[PDB]
């Protein structure tokens, strides 16, 4: 998160990251036994952490769970970045408390000018790096999906839409991806990719999790 | 078949991933950070890959 602010503790208890060796992506809590991320963000083999607030200090209420599935979308294109959602079942269900949560999923597409809150652990400067130790928030609207393939001509799908300040100075960030934006106390979007962080006129570009919740549910029916 | 010489980029994309490119100027790979999407090839999962591809 570039140009945000550091959330309060607890007050994201869906805000999980996911890990192998380091802290790689963010991720999205949907159910006891479920995670949403992007799909760029796949390893064969990860551990997913729930609660966290400050990374490399951390007290007894955390919880750390190791992916017992990792499911990338069928269609997701590494090229042109299509269909950038990946799920991730948790090998034990999450233990739900104050601190570590569910978020619902979405309800209705993304309407452009909506605020949202986009969160994770990725890097503070445009120019250079400082990956920030306690979890970070910010606040940006939703753009018009016609600015946003203003902004990056012939490279948006029916899969993604921009949210951030156009002017720039603030963003997400790389170990941002796979973490979430809520709008209005549901997940609208998956942060995904960006020609760099918080430039002017390249915003961060979302992965539409509304295009989703039936392809997402019949996988948590097929693998359950 | 040349493309030890390129930059190390991260891509458009935004993990965190640890990789390897050959840093032309002081003969030897150095590790950067790369966003899992994108790039070119001058990046290798270890250091041992990386100077097997290009080392002198």
């Amino acid at each position: 998160i570039v140009g945000g602010y550091t959330c309060e503790e607890n007050s994201l208890p869906y805000q999980v990251s996911l890990n192998s060796g380091s802290h790689f992506c963010g991720g999205s809590l949907i159910s006891e036994q479920w995670v949403v991320s992007a799909a760029h963000c796949y390893k064969t083999r990860i551990q997913v952490r729930l609660g966290e607030h400050n990374i490399k200090v951390l007290e007894g209420n955390e919880q750390f769970i190791n992916a017992a599935k990792i499911i990338r979308h069928p269609k997701y294109n590494r090229d042109t970045l299509d269909n950038d959602i990946m799920l991730i079942k948790l090998s034990s269900p999450a233990v739900i408390n104050a601190r570590v949560s569910t978020i619902s999923l979405p309800t209705a597409p993304p309407a452009a000018g909506t605020e949202c809150l986009i969160s994770g652990w990725g890097n503070t400067l445009s120019f250079g790096a400082d990956y920030p130790d306690e979890l970070k928030c910010l606040d940006a609207p939703v753009l018009t999906q016609a600015e946003c393939k203003a902004s990056y001509p012939g490279k948006i799908t029916n899969s993604m839409f921009c949210v951030g300040f156009l002017e720039g100075g603030k963003d997400s960030c790389q170990r941002d991806a796979g973490g979430p934006v809520v709008c209005n106390g549901q997940l609208q979007g998956v942060v995904s990719w960006g020609h760099g962080c918080a430039w002017k006129n390249r915003p961060g570009v979302y992965t539409k999790v509304y295009n989703y919740v039936d392809w997402i549910k019949d996988t948590i029916a097929a693998n359950s | 078949v040349e493309v030890c010489s390129e930059q190390a980029e991260v891509g458009p994309c935004r993990a965190r991933f640890s990789r390897w490119y050959f840093d032309v100027t002081e003969g030897k790979c150095a590790p950067f950070v790369y966003g899992g999407c994108g790039g070119n090839r001058n990046n290798f999962d270890t250091e041992e890959y990386c100077m097997a591809v290009c080392g002198s």
